[PDB]
Order: structure tokens, then C-alpha cells, then sequence
């Protein structure tokens, strides 16, 4: 359908803004436990693969003791941009079907 | 030497010193710990959006 093709875009932008942010969230949740890998996804090359998910390890700042390697400064500013993101893509969705649905209105 | 008895070695200057500077530093830490409390405090605001 061509309705899916105009809102393709950013219905999986915003899928994939939601996977990231449950996966930023998993990191924040899983700060102590020893041994586990900070994961994440590389927005820019999953969009492009989903238009057209492999998690990648976070690159470790502080070495820790018992191997936790998740950075609450880092995944907290990450944090804050994914959900400041979310709701710009909720914005450009609803601004792009309210337009669809004042060009039929009448 | 038969008729003497050895005692401890125990200096008490270095067991004093010992113990001032052991004060001295867990002082130091529990300051630290408690500037890193604060901050981390801080900090957890910024995930309200």
C-alpha cells in the first residue's frame, strides 16, 4: 500500500527508538551484576537495514572488579536522548497523519 | 642465658603512629564515599525525560 510507504520511515524509527530504549534499560537494571556486558545497537545501520537486530558491546571507560562494564553517566544521557527522540518521532507520525486526515476532512 | 626471660618486641611509638594515621585515612575515605553519594544522587534525576 502506498499509505505504508509515506509512514514506513518513521513507524520504524520509532519501533526502533523503543528496542533501544528497552535495551538502555536493561543496562541501567543490570548495573550490578558482575561480569555483564553493557549492550547496544547502532541506530543509524539497523534503520537502514530494517528500510532497505545484532546488539553491539559498549567500549568500557572505568575498568571495574567484578567485570561490570555499564557507565551510569553514559547510559543516562543516552537514556534522556532515546526518550527525548521517541517523542519527536510520535510527534512527526501524528503531524503526518493529522495532515492525511485534514486533506480528507469535509 | 640461663635466668632471663625475653619479652615482646611491641614498640609502642610506631603502634601510636600506626593508629593516628589509620583514623586519618578512614576519615578520608568515608568523606570520599560520602562526596560519591551525593553526586551519584545528583545525577539520578536526569533520566526524568
Amino acid at each position: 500500500d502506498r499509505l505504508d510507504a509515506a509512514l514506513r520511515f518513521q513507524q520504524e524509527a520509532l519501533n526502533l527508538r523503543a528496542q533501544r530504549q528497552e535495551i538502555l534499560a536493561a543496562n541501567i537494571a543490570n548495573a550490578d551484576t558482575p561480569g555483564y556486558q553493557a549492550r547496544d545497537i547502532d541506530f543509524a545501520s539497523e534503520l537502514k537495514k530494517v528500510m532497505v537486530v545484532d546488539l553491539l558491546y559498549r567500549v568500557p571507560d572505568q575498568p571495574s572488579l567484578d567485570g561490570n562494564t555499564v557507565d551510569m553517566d553514559r547510559e543516562r544521557t543516552q537514556f534522556a536522548d532515546n526518550s527525548l527522540k521517541y517523542q519527536m518521532g510520535l510527534t512527526v507520525l501524528g503531524s503526518q497523519l493529522k495532515g492525511m486526515m485534514n486533506v480528507l476532512q469535509g | 642465658m640461663s635466668g632471663v626471660l625475653e619479652g615482646s618486641n611491641v614498640k609502642p611509638v610506631e603502634a601510636m603512629t600506626d593508629m593516628i594515621a589509620n583514623a586519618r585515612r578512614f576519615e578520608m575515605q568515608m568523606k570520599v564515599i560520602t562526596s560519591v553519594d551525593e553526586n551519584e544522587g545528583r545525577a539520578n534525576q536526569l533520566l526524568s525525560m
